[PDB]
RNA sequence: GCCCGUCGCUAGUACCGAUUGAAUGGCUUAGUGAGGCCUCAGGAUUUGCUUAGAGAAGGGGGCAACUCCAUCUCAGAGCGAAGAAUCUGGUCAAACUUGGUCAUUUAGAGGAACUAAAAGUCGUAACAAGGUUUCCGUAGGUGAACCUGCGGAAGGAUCAUUA
RNA sequence: ACCCACUCGGCACCUUACGAGAAAUCAAAGUCUUUGGGUUCUGGGGGGAGUAUGGUCGCAAGGCUGAAACUUAAAGGAAUUG
RNA sequence: AGGACUUUUACUUUGAAAAAAUUAGAGUGUUCAAAGCAGGCGAAAGCUCGAAUAUAUUAGCAUGGAAUAAUGGAAUAGGACG
RNA sequence: CGGUAAUUCCAGCUCCAGUAGCGUAUAUUAAAGUUGUUGCAGUUAAAAAGCUCGUAGUUGAACUUUGGGUCUGGUUGUCCG
RNA sequence: UAUCUGGUUGAUCCUGCCAGUAGUCAUAUGCUUGUCUCAAAGAUUAAGCCAUGCAUGUCUAAGUAUAAGCAAUUUAUACAGUGAAACUGCGAAUGGCUCAUUAAAUCAGUUAUCGUUUAUUUGAUAGUUCCUUUACUACAUGGAUAUCUGUGGUAAUUCUAGAGCUAAUACAUGCUUAAAAUCUCGACCCUUUGGAAGAGAUGUAUUUAUUAGAUAAAAAAUCAAUGUCUUCGGACUCCUUGAUGAUUCAUAAUAACUUUUCGAAUCGCAUGGCCUUGUGCUGGCGAUGGUUCAUUCAAAUUUCUGCCCUAUCAACUUUCGAUGGUAGGAUAGUGGCCUACCAUGGUUUCAACGGGUAACGGGGAAUAAGGGUUCGAUUCCGGAGAGGGAGCCUGAGAAACGGCUACCA
């Protein structure tokens, strides 16, 4: 018997299964960025949801607390690091506002997207 | 075999323990020693983390000490006459710890005659410097005379002969013989 | 419940290897052996100058006080040599954040040393096992009454 | 179990061992010895681990087989051995000397100590007692029997080993406004002075440190160990003293001091 | 319009059930009780101390108490020491026989049912004042729903007689 | 004995919603999503069924306690128009 | 640091404790991630920061508080002090 | 749904959902404010014992120093150095 | 990660369930299946039965070498190299597997052992084994015994009987070896303050009695006992005592006791120094042992609190231990653990006792607004078991089962 290394979940599938316009939201959103399931779209809401349940619960705590102060500003850094919270907003509130697209963003399809060196999306991929 | 686990009893309310982690060995119990007089005979038994234990059935003499002088004497066991447990070793003449006996009593009685010299039952001049010194304190109560005219001592075994192997104890003195006799004169 | 005789039953009854001379003159009562249990625990003076001998005797006895002092209310003291204490408690709850009153009910050995009746309060101490279900030797009898200690009325 | 046990499953082992918990089945049971096992640390875990010198178990027994490790000034060629807290292991080649002293985290820091003051150790009395004949002797943390000790050492003292001859050198009695050091707990590394030592008649002492960042805290008499007088500890303490920054404080550390 | 019950047919479910059933397990009265352990004995054999008299041929390194020698060797006899089989009393007690008891499965003639299936039959109780208002408790009766008697209740078909 | 005014307690009654309910309606069935005064008993779809069994009470009648197997997509409450 | 008396609780703050793995969570380009406790930086000439923290809501131990909730004093004074 | 025009059965075409996964069965959790301590209902929908007394359990009126003045220590927002 | 929708009706508002929905380190199964990393996996019913093969043996320079095994060459008159086999020593009680039994039982947190055993590891630890010492092996005491050489038996098994040698850190014995001091017993004298030639025992281990193991603080008189010095008034001034909260603790002392434990007759390397120049005197580093006390790995018990459903289980337990007392036995040790004699007690509506568990406990898993519900056979910690039962040898540790004995299947 060997010590286990943890397997886990990195998706969600939603609760109501054939919702008409969150499918075509989520359509829209694939077809914008070449995503090749639906999958993916449930993995980036269930990190925003993470990140969400993280910021969340260190707003429930005081202000001016070392709890609320190192892990804050530890997932400020961390956002910012990524690139999906600009630096203008470095408060712990807007990372509330955070949505589904920003993640999708900073893919490396749409930066190599953005970047021109590949002129589809697809092509991206 | 015999175990002394406490699974077997019943709970403090009363209810039937069901069985459970048959009986180990580091809960083990022997046989009574259950010993006798004469013919010393001692059997070693090898006990848990060796530390040789000295069944002593059949034992006949032992060491024996008086606490008015503080002295000890090997002497012989003549027989018991009281048991404070049961009256069955006694009959069975079974000896055991806190059983009472009598004593040939010689070794204290010449030890007393080179100690004191009062002569009971009816020389260099260190000797009697020493008991001029002395000077009659051997003030010694009255009872134990009265059987050092009889010969057979009365004692009290303290040694635990199923366990050490010895037969160790001291003599009834005092107030301790008076309580005894008593009993004894209960039994007679 | 205690015998006028010090000594009642076939065996003798002595403080084991503390031995009084009879051959000296000084006659004194006895030589008696005693101890104090520490914690601050007064030994009672009963004990002090009693007669009793108790072998399971915290302040004169083998037996030595060690580990928990529990204190409860006497719920039975009419079996010789030993009490029985009705230890009373509040188990909480928590998937109703409420509490729930229980008791539990532990045997002791009170010496004679203490007078102790139905009601009393009572600080005992941990030992030894005693018997198969007496762990605990009675240490105080805060209570002696309680509601007692004044029971005639004249003006 | 009927018997000792002698396997220790990787994830049974401490956390201050603080191994991979991949990579293996078993972690290094340490044998009998000066330490107890849940507070000592097997050679093999600190030369393959804490020093990487080797790289695994056949790698340490050659290393332990050929002498050149010695503990307290004795060999100890045994692969599990519990060289414990406060020990000493010199390794001829490369000259060079540890002392295990607990790192503010909590754990056994590798501790490159000099070889002048690496000829004695220091040691916790937790027994004085009086031996056959009646000699007195004290006994250590470390189980060493130290005989004919000085007369008013007491228990829960310190004393300086020689670790050479093996006998008693000096001592530091126990008493308020003495620094400290913790074995133990949630304090692991901390370092301090008794401020005060409640008694608690019945048992389990606890005792007040304050540290020289003036932060306090207390901890369990059994767990604490006087290192010396303030502002000169009797041993080499290793880097950063035992303040116990806090995370905040680390952090700030790692952005301050940081060039690459 | 809707629906009530008896009897009639089919499939399933469950129950009672004489058979004084059957199996398993649990305990357990009574009677046996292997084997180990302890103990009382016992004493094949192995041995050591002894002078216990021989042949041995300096079976001492001086025909002889060898100027005997861990000398050849058995009748010795004693004293030990170890000591197998066997064996006295216990003790732990597995297990066997015998009944008793309980629990679960287990059949089982026959009996009383309940469902579902609704195109059988006899009536038409209830829903309207259901054409005798309804319903409840209790008792009797009868192919069947139901009827009747005595107390209630409106969930009544009256919130109302100072007309 | 009435008449007028007031008060305590009781069976009750009229109006009203400004409150509560699915409503019929309730001055309590209010002060309940703005949810906590104390406390006891009972119900978790309908049927099987207040049946069987096991207790217990009873002379008897029967009372108290009291399921499941199985079957079913409803049964039921108030009110609206015919 | 010693004798001395200690009303006792329930409650609540803080701390020591509640093994590791797991959950949470800090750092870290396993090519990302699940993960792992790694790694990073020299000129390439040995120099290095790590392996963070929190929670467990019961039982026990210590500690500060005295509202809320309970018990006990002095009524025969056998009460408190000198 | 299926009784001669089946958007429901068997097929062809088109389309939808998840996608190297998807479909079923049992069990279980959220949905279940259908277990209700937070947080359920009892007039008629299931459900207030026929009523009263009563041990245990649960709960239980109010009251026993509240004020002030000064000094002084940290933490804030102060105005600016 | 605070959400609802279809269905009772001609139609409505409800109560209500059925159904839908999304999970599931919850499995099974169906249809498909290209890659990298990772990984569960005969638990559910049957802790049902097992062929076959493995799963524990071990040698360092250092216990024993005469393999008639190998090497015989640069190291070789006892032996050295390598090394089968066997004796010796040690482990085999760890590990691995399963969850059958078990509902204050295990287990978790928290205590205690001033209530006990503990191979090993680590630190210390002993002159006395003399017993009348003016006659002994201490330059080394004895006998077996495996391996082996040969004879067999049985159909066979890790079956071994007879004969012949042979060894030890195996089994037995046993020697030094000081001094000192303390206890005891006296060939005498000289009138007290009596005080002295001299003789035996005392290591440790065991057992039993007794003593010391103190301690709140300044002075007296007196009587007796009677000790030192007396500069003959009398002064007595000096008394040593460790630890805990507590002890009869640690320890010390006296008397004794033992079918008398230990106190090195053991191995490797280097073999130096002194010259009393001989095999003489000494002499280093280790390896194994070895008594006791500690320490460690532990092991046993042990305090408080915490367990699922059930009253269609309300009283349960005690002649056969049920609760307590005392003494004894046994225990490593406390303990009705067992026995003898006494007392009649202990638990219970705060659910005892009984019954059920398709119940091993826990760390944890799923699920997620908050509160919770369900699961936890299994990677870690505990417990139990080896077909069901009992019994036991060896050891430090087993009621062991890849150890034995017996019954049942
Ligand atoms: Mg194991
Ligand atoms: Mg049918
Ligand atoms: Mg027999
Ligand atoms: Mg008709
Ligand atoms: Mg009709
Ligand atoms: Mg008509
Ligand atoms: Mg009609
Ligand atoms: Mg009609
Ligand atoms: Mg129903
Ligand atoms: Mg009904
Ligand atoms: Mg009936
Ligand atoms: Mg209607
Ligand atoms: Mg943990
Ligand atoms: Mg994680
Ligand atoms: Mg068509
Ligand atoms: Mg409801
Ligand atoms: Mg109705
Ligand atoms: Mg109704
Ligand atoms: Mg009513
Ligand atoms: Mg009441
Ligand atoms: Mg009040
Ligand atoms: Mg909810
Ligand atoms: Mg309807
Ligand atoms: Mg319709
Ligand atoms: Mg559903
Ligand atoms: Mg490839
Ligand atoms: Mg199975
Ligand atoms: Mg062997
Ligand atoms: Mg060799
Ligand atoms: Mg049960
Ligand atoms: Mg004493
Ligand atoms: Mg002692
Ligand atoms: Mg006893
Ligand atoms: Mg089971
Ligand atoms: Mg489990
Ligand atoms: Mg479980
Ligand atoms: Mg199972
Ligand atoms: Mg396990
Ligand atoms: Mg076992
Ligand atoms: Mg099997
Ligand atoms: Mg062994
Ligand atoms: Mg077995
Ligand atoms: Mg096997
Ligand atoms: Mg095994
Ligand atoms: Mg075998």
């Amino acid at each position: 018997p060997r010590a286990p290394r943890t397997y886990s979940k990195t998706y969600s599938t939603p609760k109501r299964p054939y919702e008409s316009a969150r499918l075509d939201a989520e359509l829209k959103l694939a077809g914008e960025y070449g995503l090749k399931n639906k999958r993916e779209i449930y993995r980036i809401s269930f990190q925003l949801s993470k990140i969400r349940r993280a910021a969340r619960d260190l707003l429930t705590r005081d202000e001016k607390d070392p709890k609320r102060l190192f892990e804050g500003n530890a997932l400020i850094r961390r956002l910012v690091r990524i690139g999906v919270l600009s630096e203008d907003k470095k408060k712990l509130d807007y990372v509330l506002a955070l949505k589904v697209e920003d993640f999708l963003e900073r893919r490396l399809q749409t930066q190599v997207y953005k970047l021109g060196l590949a002129k589809s999306v697809h092509h991206a991929r | 075999g015999i175990s002394r686990d406490s699974r077997h009893k019943r709970a403090a309310t009363g209810a039937k323990r069901a069985q459970f982690r048959k009986k180990r060995k580091f809960e083990l119990g022997r046989q009574a020693a259950n010993t006798k007089i004469g013919t010393k005979r001692i059997h070693p038994v090898r006990t848990r983390g060796g530390n040789q234990k000295f069944r002593a059935l059949r034992i006949e003499t032992g060491n024996f000490s008086w606490a008015s002088e503080g002295v000890a004497r090997k002497t012989r066991i003549t027989g018991v006459v009281y048991h404070p447990s049961n009256n069955e070793l006694v009959r069975t003449n079974t000896l055991t710890k806190a059983a009472i006996v009598q004593i040939d009593a010689t070794p204290f009685r010449q030890w007393y005659e080179s100690h004191y010299g009062q002569s009971l039952g009816k020389t260099s001049k260190n000797t009697e410097r020493k008991w001029a010194a002395r000077a009659a304190e051997a003030k010694i109560e009255h009872a134990v005379d009265s059987q050092f005219g009889a010969g057979r001592l009365y004692a009290a075994i303290s040694s635990r002969p199923g366990q050490s192997g010895r037969c160790d104890g001291y003599i009834l003195e005092g107030e301790e013989l008076a309580f005894y006799l008593r009993r004894l004169t209960a039994k007679k | 419940s205690t015998e006028l005789t010090v000594q009642s039953e076939r065996a003798f009854q002595k403080q084991p290897h503390i031995f009084t001379n009879p051959k000296a003159k000084a006659n004194r009562k006895t030589k008696r052996w005693y101890k104090n249990v520490g914690l601050g625990f007064k030994t009672p003076k009963t004990a002090i100058e009693g007669s009793y001998i108790d072998k399971k005797c915290p302040f004169t006895g083998l037996v030595s006080i060690r580990g928990k002092i529990l204190t409860g209310t006497v719920v039975s003291t009419r079996m010789h040599r030993t009490i029985v204490i009705r230890r009373d408690y509040l188990h909480y709850v928590p998937k109703y954040n409420r509490y729930e009153k229980r008791h539990k009910n532990v045997p002791a050995h009170v010496s004679p040393a203490f007078r102790v009746q139905v009601g009393d309060i009572v600080t005992v101490g941990q030992c030894r096992p005693i018997s198969k279900t007496v762990r605990f030797n009675v240490l105080k009898v805060a209570s002696a009454t309680g509601k007692a200690n004044k029971q005639f009325a004249k003006f | 179990a009927r018997g000792p046990k002698k396997h220790l499953k990787r994830l049974a082992a401490p956390h201050h061992w603080m191994l991979d918990k991949l990579s293996g089945c078993y972690a290094p049971r340490p044998s009998a010895g000066p330490h107890k096992l849940r507070e000592s640390l097997p050679l093999i875990v600190f030369l393959r681990n804490r020093l990487k010198y080797a790289l695994n178990g056949r790698e340490v027994k050659a290393i332990l087989m050929q002498r050149h490790v010695k503990v307290d000034g004795k060999v100890r060629t045994d692969t599990t051995f519990p060289a414990g807290f406060m020990d000493v292991i010199t390794l001829e080649a490369t000259n060079e000397n540890f002392r295990l002293v607990y790192d503010v985290k909590g754990r056994f820091a590798v501790h490159r100590i000099t070889d002048e003051e690496a000829s004695y150790k220091l040691a916790k009395v937790k027994k004085v007692q009086l031996g056959k004949k009646g000699i007195p002797y004290v006994v250590t943390h470390d189980g060493r029997t130290i005989r004919y000790p000085d007369p008013n050492i007491k228990v829960n003292d310190t004393v300086k080993v020689d670790l050479a001859t093996g006998t008693i050198t000096d001592f530091i009695k126990f008493d308020t406004g003495k620094l400290v050091y913790v074995t133990g707990g949630r304090n692991l590394g901390r370092v301090g002075t008794i401020v005060h030592r409640e008694r608690h008649e019945g048992g389990f002492d606890l005792v007040h440190i304050k540290d020289s960042l003036e932060n306090t805290f207390v901890t369990r008499l059994n767990n604490v160990f006087v290192i010396g007088e303030p502002g000169r500890p009797w041993i080499s303490l290793p880097k950063g003293k035992g303040i116990k920054l806090t995370i905040s404080e680390e952090r700030d550390r790692r952005r301050a001091q940081h060039g690459l």
